[PDB]
């Protein structure tokens, strides 16, 4: 759908687990930003403003959840498009008969 | 040509602490840093590892 | 300048860019460029000095000329297609003129001469808009007309930008002129991949904007505009020097930092198309960028330059600059590589 | 022996109009 | 450019070395003029004669490298009866670099020019044989 | 709200606070000319804020707890050492004048900020506009080098241009022979070493450059030794001045907003006082710079931004 | 030490501290509420 | 590998949250504990490697390199804590952080299944190494050394990135387990000649190959001691490790493409050994000894025989412990006389009798006295190189003669003869220094009892 961040069809995909390792990483980036925010302003890095440090983790996680949801949808679309095309053009994707190594001939290159 | 701090003197760790192990200026920390290296380095890794 | 007037003009700079990006009609695209140009000149002239006047004039003459070749391309396209829709052009002369028009707007070599001079002559905050936000509108047009773009023309502009951007930065001590030649070099990467995968042009544009904003924001933080003044930062804000080092290494494209992601993904899309020589040449020539980034790190973070006695008076005063989004931007400039697959959101 | 750090003569290499 | 390059590429290697020199001298002469035009424009000469004198040097030097390469490379092909050999161009590319050194009157430049021009020329011949694409056409 | 474009938009405009009494007054004069007494008495009668003359430790008095810091944090520049050996190899003479100008520059910014934000006038003792008289006196006597003056003029050019001169320039004329005598009566052993040629150069600079220049842009009132004694008669002269010249007539709220933005940001005020010009007298090597900066952050209340140091009592740091 | 001037951040700004903590609380509730609907709609569309 | 990655990452919080005076004690104690658990990687089977997940796997090539890596971290901390005594506290914690992050990149480099994941970590090791040399080096030339180190590496690495990406397009995967079964022969053509060079030249620069080595003596003379330990012990072996992996997909083209590089190595090892005889700088001498030893490793990898790979693995481990020990010994002299000139301080066996024992043992391993694992590695390479071409025994034999000459020259020049009269600050060896040397030599000699665990996958 045109200019939609997440089209409707994406709802038939399983949403990212809130324990997604990628999401856990995004939350870690939010935490790192909070510490840097304390440092550049010469505040105690770990302790100063935990209300601020908390909004960093939340905002990164909140934004990163939907970015991950669209990331998954866009790869699902890619596979859907690709598999459908292979079905629409059987003559371009033929099923070869696989020989076994007993039959296929490969040259031997000695290491002497 | 500027305002500079001269070249600092070499400090012999032995003069203040003749029993220094060379790990730290503070004697108590110097003892602990020796024990962990020897206990973990030799008693654990090399003996139990071997 | 009145604060309300500054906000209105700044919104008109953005409005013109938005018009270019939502227009389906070539005339409205042209209007968006004129509106953007009309609103950015007063931001260049803000501090009213002979250098700002020179920069504004050189910018106006270059942008005004490029806009005229753009409109000529549009009218030729109307002649040979009888329509105004923003898409592939229907005349090879129209494509050449529009491609050159957009190269001039972007400051790509050999149309690059204005970028170092205009950037040097305007305040840091105006240079930030110039080297980041002003790239969006011309790139959004390229994104839509690339099927008709001449491959030899676009790749020649890419190659020249990387070489001239790499060589030009070697001779600079002014931070604003180092960022200008860095910009030229990075534009070459964005257009080099455009014929093959436009999604990677967007990826490179986005990450470049993040890193460029991070550097300009930290230069603005200490009000530094030269190498030597920047070398005093260690004696004022030691943290700011570590952020500059990390960001500069990222701009240089070193793993495991974010800035390696665009070079990595562009090389991938070019090798899928059996382009080996060009990406190999581009990567090696990008070592010029890494060299004059490395010098900034040496004089800023990895050594301690001589300071001055009056520097001690600054120890007693906190940083007061807004430094908006700097904590978030610096983390995005460095620690994004593990999330590279997220690039499919741009698809 | 103290670690070497840039002096005035070294720093002046970056104070010119060009490199 | 396409026409002159095609003429050089579309005649068999190592045969009719007087023609090849016409093609590589034209490429060399043209490149020298392009340098002259930008140089004259960006670095204004003090007089009309200086501007013409500068153009003559760049165009002659570039054309001389073009002729020698197209001659040295072709003569070695017939001499060695190895028409499809990158080694021929390596010699042809080096000979060009030596001329650049003499015209610039610098052994260091002449020594460096041989290595880069000889190896660059050898790579171009490999590209032609193997089908290497510089500006590859989009395929996927 | 901290002051900024938003606060200016909402109504905070300097023309609201300012009145016929929002004036910046500067008292100048040679050494031991009676400036401080006169300036302090002018301030009380007119109800103005009084800034004592900016010394070496002025900056200390505006940050932290306000007490002077050890001299190594001002660069070891010393006024006493200047009188004892003004031709010292260590360059203390110019390091002092460079430091003092920066201190005056900071006091002027503070004075202007007080005027703009509250509308109340201020009285100062010397300023960045008259600080050069000590520079010239030092040079004529050979206490500093030609390069140092060049450096001073570089810094002054890119800093004094941003500000507005005082409305009133009160000046006290005390000829050198009386200045001589008034120094011994002070009893400071270091000052008594002052030569008269040095004091004459100071006088020549004031009467040669300062007063002629400031007459075109400010109101200048000159007083003799006895004239200065009746502070009430000095205030009477101030109260009936016309005020019909100088750049203050051209100031509008747009300009005073931009000016107020500069003076509230002290690191922007002091930006160019540390330009990378490598004079021996003001250049500090990396090891000395680094070692002293480590000490500074070890001072009480100095490690963190003000309001986040719980070694001096700050609270709620986890919610700030 | 006991600062001569009142620091700009002498005491907490309880309006921002109120809005900061509330905004975090709001966003977290919104996210989990959204994640619930996403899972339920996913199962619904997929027959689960 | 998470059981090694996660604890390594935890060393960063431990250092930063450690009490001001416990940074060296805490980091040393817990990095030694991590080294202990690294022995659990010895669960190796005859046929199948140890494949943990889609991302990481461990075989008998990577396992000894992992154990050497995690062992080297505590040793680097002990060696650094004296010359960093006056450093600022937060700058101490940043120095330890650079070393911890170097270990993190190294253990993931040696266990990545896929070659692009290997490439990214292979390159990530530059950033910490560059920062250590340039930030904590001592002299002016540390800035040039960082630049030569950076650009020599990248000039080779960038072509490798292109080659690896091209391989994934054509083969479909860069997973190393997958490549073992989908490997196809490389036929003659100029396109393949440059694919071979692209795949190998990045690793050649790391070894380093003779001709491309001139960055290494620069880095060693300018690096801090910890920099020199990791650079010599492990970072050089990134090139060898990558070669032993990537040559799988370069056959049979290696049959003739190896000739220029075997000639460089065989002749280069004689040249670099002879240079060692005339070096005036003790650190430069030890640097030039690494180039000579790694020439054997290059030849062994390129001839591709079961004996040569077994010898190649043993040398990389044996060299790693010996070269690191030699750098530490020279550094202990430097920390006294503050000079790297070899002829400055003579006759030190008179003044430091026990440190002369360490000097003797390190020299004996360096010249490959049997049955040290230094000789087991050297001998296997000579055996295989003889079957490659019998004449190589002449070059191999000459190198051993010269190798003994400069190894004992260095011992004789610094430890024997008459002491230098005016150097009067030679303090008795500290317990820290004596333990530092023993933690090098004792494992190195212990491995002669069980040499199989360092012979590699072809054992
Ligand atoms: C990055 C921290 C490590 C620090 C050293 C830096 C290493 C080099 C970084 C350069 C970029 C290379 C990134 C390599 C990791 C990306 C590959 C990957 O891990 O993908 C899988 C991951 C989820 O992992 P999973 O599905 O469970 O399978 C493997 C689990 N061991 O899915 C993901 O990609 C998301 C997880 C990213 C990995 C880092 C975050 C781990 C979670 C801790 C957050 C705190
Ligand atoms: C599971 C998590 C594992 C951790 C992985 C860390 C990955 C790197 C994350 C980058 C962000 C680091 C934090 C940003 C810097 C802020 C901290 C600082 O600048 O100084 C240290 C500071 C203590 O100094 P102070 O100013 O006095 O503050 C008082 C508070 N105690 O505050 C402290 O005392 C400690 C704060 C953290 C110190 C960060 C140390 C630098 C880390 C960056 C170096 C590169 C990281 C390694 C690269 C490989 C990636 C895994
Ligand atoms: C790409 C994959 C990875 C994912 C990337 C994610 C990037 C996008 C994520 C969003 C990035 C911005 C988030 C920044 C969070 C920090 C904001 C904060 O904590 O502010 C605390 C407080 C002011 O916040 P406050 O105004 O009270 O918030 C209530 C709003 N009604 O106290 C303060 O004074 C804060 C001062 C420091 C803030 C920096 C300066 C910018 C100003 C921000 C204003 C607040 C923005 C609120 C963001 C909420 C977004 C949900
Ligand atoms: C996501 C990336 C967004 C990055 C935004 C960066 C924030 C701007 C930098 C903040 C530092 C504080 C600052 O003052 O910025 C400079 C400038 C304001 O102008 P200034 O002169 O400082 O004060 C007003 C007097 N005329 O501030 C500005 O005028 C902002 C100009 C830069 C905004 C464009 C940034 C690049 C494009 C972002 C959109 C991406 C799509
Ligand atoms: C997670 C997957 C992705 C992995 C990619 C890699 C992630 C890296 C992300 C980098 C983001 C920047 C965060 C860096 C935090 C470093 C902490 C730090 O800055 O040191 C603390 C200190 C702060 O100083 P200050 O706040 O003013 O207080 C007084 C203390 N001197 O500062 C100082 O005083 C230090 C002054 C000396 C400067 C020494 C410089 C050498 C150390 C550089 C380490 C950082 C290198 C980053 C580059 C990438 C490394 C892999
Ligand atoms: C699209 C199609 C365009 C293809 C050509 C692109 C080339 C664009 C080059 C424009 C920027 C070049 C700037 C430059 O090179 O400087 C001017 C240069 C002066 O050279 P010159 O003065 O003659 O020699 C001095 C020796 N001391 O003058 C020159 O000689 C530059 C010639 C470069 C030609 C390529
Ligand atoms: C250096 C940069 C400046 C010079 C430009 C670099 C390119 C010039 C060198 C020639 C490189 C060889 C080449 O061009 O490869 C082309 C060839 C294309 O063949 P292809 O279209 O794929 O045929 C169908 C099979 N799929 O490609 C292939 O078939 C596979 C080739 C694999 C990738 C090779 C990457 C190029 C390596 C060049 C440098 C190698 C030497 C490294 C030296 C480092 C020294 C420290
Ligand atoms: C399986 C995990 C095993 C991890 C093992 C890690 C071993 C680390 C050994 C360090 C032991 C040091 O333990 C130490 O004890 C006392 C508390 O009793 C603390 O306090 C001590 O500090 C000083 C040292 O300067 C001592 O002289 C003094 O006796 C005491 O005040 C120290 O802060 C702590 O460092
Ligand atoms: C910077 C200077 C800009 C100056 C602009 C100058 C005016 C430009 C005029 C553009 C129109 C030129 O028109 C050019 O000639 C004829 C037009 O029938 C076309 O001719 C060509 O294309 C058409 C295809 O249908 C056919 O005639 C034929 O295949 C071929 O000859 C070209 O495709 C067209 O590009
Ligand atoms: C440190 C640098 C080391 C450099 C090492 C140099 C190695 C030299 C390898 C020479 C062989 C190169 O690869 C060679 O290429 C051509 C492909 O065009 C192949 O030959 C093929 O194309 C050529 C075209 O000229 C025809 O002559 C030939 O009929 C055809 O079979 C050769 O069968 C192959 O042997
Ligand atoms: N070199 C130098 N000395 C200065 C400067 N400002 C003040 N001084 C010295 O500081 C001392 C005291 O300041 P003065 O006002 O001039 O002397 P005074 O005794 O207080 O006499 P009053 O004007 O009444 O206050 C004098 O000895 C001055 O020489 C300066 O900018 N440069
Ligand atoms: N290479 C192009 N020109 N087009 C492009 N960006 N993708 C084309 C193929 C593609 C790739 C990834 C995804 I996710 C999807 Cl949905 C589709
Ligand atoms: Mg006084």
């Amino acid at each position: 759908a045109t200019f939609q961040f997440l089209p409707d069809e994406a709802r038939s995909l399983p949403p990212p687990k809130l324990t997604d390792p990628r999401l856990a990483f995004v939350g870690f980036l939010g935490y790192c930003s909070g510490l840097i925010d304390n440092a550049i302003r010469r505040r105690p890095v770990l302790l100063a403003g935990l209300h601020r440090q908390l909004l960093y983790i939340t905002s990164f996680v909140f934004v990163g959840y939907y970015l991950l949801k669209r990331q998954d949808y866009m790869y699902a679309v890619r596979d859907h498009d690709m598999f459908s095309y292979i079905k629409s053009h059987p003559e371009d994707f033929p099923e070869k008969d696989k020989k076994t190594y007993g039959e296929v001939f490969e040259e031997f290159h000695p290491v002497r | 040509r500027w305002q500079e701090d001269p070249e600092p003197e070499d400090e012999n760790l032995y003069e203040k602490n003749p029993d220094s192990h060379g790990y730290d200026k503070d004697p108590a920390v110097d003892i602990w840093n020796m024990r962990v290296v020897f206990f973990f380095g030799f008693s654990i890794v090399l003996v139990l590892g071997s | 300048m009145n604060p309300i007037i500054f906000i209105i003009i700044l919104l008109t700079i953005m409005l013109g860019t938005i018009i270019v990006m939502i227009s389906s009609h070539w005339l409205l695209v042209w209007i968006g460029f004129e509106m953007n140009m009309l609103a950015i000149i007063p931001i260049m002239m803000k501090n009213h000095n002979p250098r700002a006047t020179e920069a504004s004039t050189k910018y106006f003459l270059t942008q005004s000329t490029a806009s005229m070749l753009l409109m000529m391309a549009v009218i030729i396209n109307l002649m040979f297609s009888g329509q105004w829709t923003v898409m592939k052009l229907f005349n090879p002369m129209a494509s050449m003129l529009m491609t050159m028009a957009l190269a001039m707007k972007l400051g790509m070599a050999p149309f690059h001469f204005w970028v170092p001079e205009v950037t040097q002559g305007i305040p840091l905050s105006s240079g930030l808009i110039l080297l980041t936000w002003q790239k969006l509108a011309p790139m959004s047009v390229l994104y839509q007309i690339f099927p008709s773009i001449n491959l030899n023309l676009i790749l020649t502009l890419s190659v020249l930008s990387i070489l001239i951007g790499g060589w030009g930065g070697l001779n600079q001590t002014q931070l604003r002129k180092i960022m200008a030649y860095s910009s030229i070099a990075h534009m070459g990467w964005m257009t080099a991949v455009l014929p093959y995968n436009p999604t990677m042009t967007l990826l490179n544009l986005i990450i470049y904007i993040i890193m460029t904003s991070t550097m300009f924001t930290m230069f603005m933080a200490n009000s530094t505009t030269t190498t030597l003044s920047l070398s005093h930062t260690w004696n004022k804000t030691p943290i700011m020097t570590v952020l500059i080092l990390a960001t500069l290494l990222s701009m240089g494209g070193l793993p495991p930092l974010s800035g390696f992601m665009p070079k990595w993904m562009i090389i991938q899309e070019m090798t899928k198309n059996n382009s080996i020589i060009l990406p190999t040449f581009m990567a090696i020539t990008a070592l010029l960028n890494l060299y004059f980034y490395m010098r900034l790190t040496y004089s800023t973070t990895l050594t301690m330059f001589p300071s001055t006695n009056n520097m001690k008076m600054k120890w007693q005063f906190p940083l007061m600059k807004k430094m908006t989004f700097l904590p978030t931007m610096v983390v995005l400039s460095t620690m994004m590589l593990p999330l590279t697959p997220m690039l499919s959101v741009l698809e | 022996a103290r670690q070497w750090q840039p002096d005035v003569e070294w720093a002046e290499q970056y104070g010119g109009a060009v490199m | 450019a396409k026409t002159v390059l095609r003429q050089y590429w579309d005649i068999p290697e190592g045969t009719e070395c007087h023609r090849k020199t016409y093609a590589t001298t034209s490429i060399g002469g043209a490149a020298g003029l392009v340098v002259s035009a930008y140089s004259v424009a960006l670095k204004t000469p003090t007089s009309f004669l200086e501007g013409v004198a500068r153009t003559g040097r760049y165009t002659f030097t570039a054309a001389a490298i073009g002729a020698i390469f197209g001659l040295t490379s072709c003569i070695s092909a017939q001499v060695r009866e190895k028409p499809d050999d990158p080694l021929n161009y390596l010699i042809g590319g080096c000979a060009g670099g030596l001329i650049l050194g003499a015209r610039t009157r610098s052994y260091g430049i002449g020594a460096a020019a041989c290595a880069y021009m000889g190896l660059t020329a050898a790579l171009v011949k490999m590209g032609q044989l193997e089908g290497w694409q510089v500006f590859a056409e989009p395929k996927v | 709200l901290q002051y900024g474009p938003l606060a200016y938009i909402l109504g905070e405009k300097a023309t609201k606070k300012m009145t016929e009494k929002s004036k910046l007054i500067t008292v100048d004069g040679n050494i031991c000319s009676g400036k401080s007494k006169l300036a302090k008495e002018i301030a009380e009668k007119l109800g103005l804020k009084h800034f004592p003359e900016a010394g070496i430790h002025y900056v200390d008095s505006t940050t932290g707890d306000g007490k002077p810091l050890p001299v190594q944090f001002s660069g070891n520049c010393s006024l006493e050492k200047f009188y004892d050996d003004p031709k010292s190899n260590d360059g203390n003479s110019y390091r002092l004048q460079a430091w003092l100008y920066a201190s005056r520059l900071l006091q002027y910014a503070d004075a202007l900020e007080h005027l703009l934000s509250t509308g109340q006038g201020v009285v100062l003792e010397r300023s960045i506009y008259s600080d050069f008289v000590f520079l010239e006196a030092m040079y004529r006597q050979g206490f500093i080098r030609k390069q140092c003056v060049d450096h001073y003029n570089q810094v002054k050019k890119v800093t004094i241009c941003e500000y507005l001169p005082p409305h009133v320039v009160v000046y006290v004329d005390v000829p050198v022979p009386e200045v001589q005598s008034r120094i011994q009566k002070k009893g400071n052993p270091h000052e008594m070493k002052i030569t008269s040629a040095y004091l004459q150069d100071i006088e020549n600079a004031y009467k040669g450059t300062f007063l002629p220049e400031m007459s075109e842009k400010c109101e200048v009132l000159q007083y003799s030794a006895w004239e200065a004694q009746d502070a009430e008669k000095v205030v009477e002269d101030i109260e009936y001045l016309k005020y019909d010249k100088g750049p203050w007539l051209d100031q509008n709220d747009r300009k005073l907003h931009k000016l107020r933005m500069l003076v509230q940001d002290k690191l922007e005020v002091l930006n160019y006082t540390s330009i990378p010009v490598f004079l021996p007298e003001v250049t500090v090597g990396a090891h000395q710079s680094d070692q002293v900066f480590q000490e500074f952050t070890e001072l009480p209340g100095r490690k963190y931004r003000a309001g986040y140091n719980e070694d001096v009592g700050d609270k709620w740091i986890w919610l700030k | 030490k006991f600062y001569i001037q009142e620091p700009p951040h002498g005491s907490p700004n309880w309006l921002k501290v109120g809005l900061t903590l509330g905004t975090s609380v709001f966003l977290w509730i919104y996210l989990i509420k959204q994640h619930n609907e996403d899972v339920l709609e996913y199962k619904r569309r997929n027959g689960l | 590998m998470l059981k090694y990655i996660i604890p390594t990452i935890m060393l960063m919080p431990l250092t930063w949250l450690s009490k001001n005076n416990m940074i060296w004690v805490n980091s040393t104690a817990h990095s030694l504990l991590i080294s202990f658990t690294s022995l659990l990687l010895m669960n190796q089977f005859g046929d199948n490697s140890l494949n943990f997940s889609l991302l990481f796997f461990s075989d008998s090539l990577s396992t000894p390199l992992l154990i050497l890596t995690m062992w080297l971290l505590p040793l680097m901390l002990m060696a650094s804590q004296h010359h960093l005594s006056k450093e600022n506290l937060t700058r101490k914690k940043l120095f330890i952080t650079m070393l911890i992050s170097l270990q993190l990149f190294l253990i993931m480099t040696f266990t990545a299944m896929e070659l692009i994941l290997f490439y990214i970590l292979f390159e990530a090791t530059l950033v910490p190494t560059l920062i250590i040399i340039t930030r904590w080096g001592n002299q002016t030339e540390r800035l040039n050394a960082g630049l030569y180190f950076l650009f020599y590496t990248l000039a080779g690495s960038l072509p490798l990135l292109v080659a690896l990406i091209y391989i994934q397009n054509t083969v479909g995967s860069l997973n190393f387990l997958m490549l073992q079964y989908w490997v196809q022969p490389v036929h003659n053509s100029w396109s393949n000649v440059f694919m071979w060079l692209a795949c190998m030249m990045a690793f050649m620069v790391k070894m380093p190959l003779y001709g491309l080595h001139l960055w290494l003596p620069k880095a060693h003379v300018e690096a801090p001691i910890a920099g020199s330990m990791v650079l010599a012990a492990v970072l050089l072996k990134l090139g060898g490790y990558g070669m032993l992996r990537i040559t799988l997909i370069l056959n049979p083209m290696t049959d003739f493409m190896a000739y220029p590089f075997i000639m460089l190595s065989l002749w280069g090892m004689i040249m670099t050994s002879s240079i060692c005889l005339r070096q005036t700088d003790l650190k430069s001498l030890i640097a030039y000894s690494s180039v000579s030893h790694m020439a054997l490793v290059i030849v062994a990898i390129l001839i591709q025989t079961p004996w040569s790979y077994m010898g190649a693995t043993a040398l990389m481990i044996a060299h790693g412990l010996t070269s690191s020990m030699l750098f530490c010994l020279a550094n202990s002299n430097y920390e006294r006389i503050h000079s790297r000139t070899m002829i400055l301080a003579r006759g030190l066996q008179t003044l430091l009798p026990l440190m002369a024992t360490w000097w003797l043992l390190a020299s004996l391993t360096n010249l490959a006295l049997p049955p040290t694992i230094n000789l087991i590695g050297e001998l296997f390479v000579v055996m295989s190189t003889f079957s490659w071409s019998n004449i190589t025994i002449i070059l191999m034999g000459v190198n051993m003669v010269i190798t003994a000459l400069y190894s004992l020259y260095m011992l004789i020049m610094t430890q024997r003869g008459k002491y230098t009269y005016h150097i009067n600050n030679i303090s008795p060896s500290f317990t820290r220094e004596n333990a530092l040397m023993s933690l090098h030599i004792l494992p190195l000699l212990l491995l002669t009892l069980n040499p199989k665990i360092i012979l590699g996958p072809l054992y």
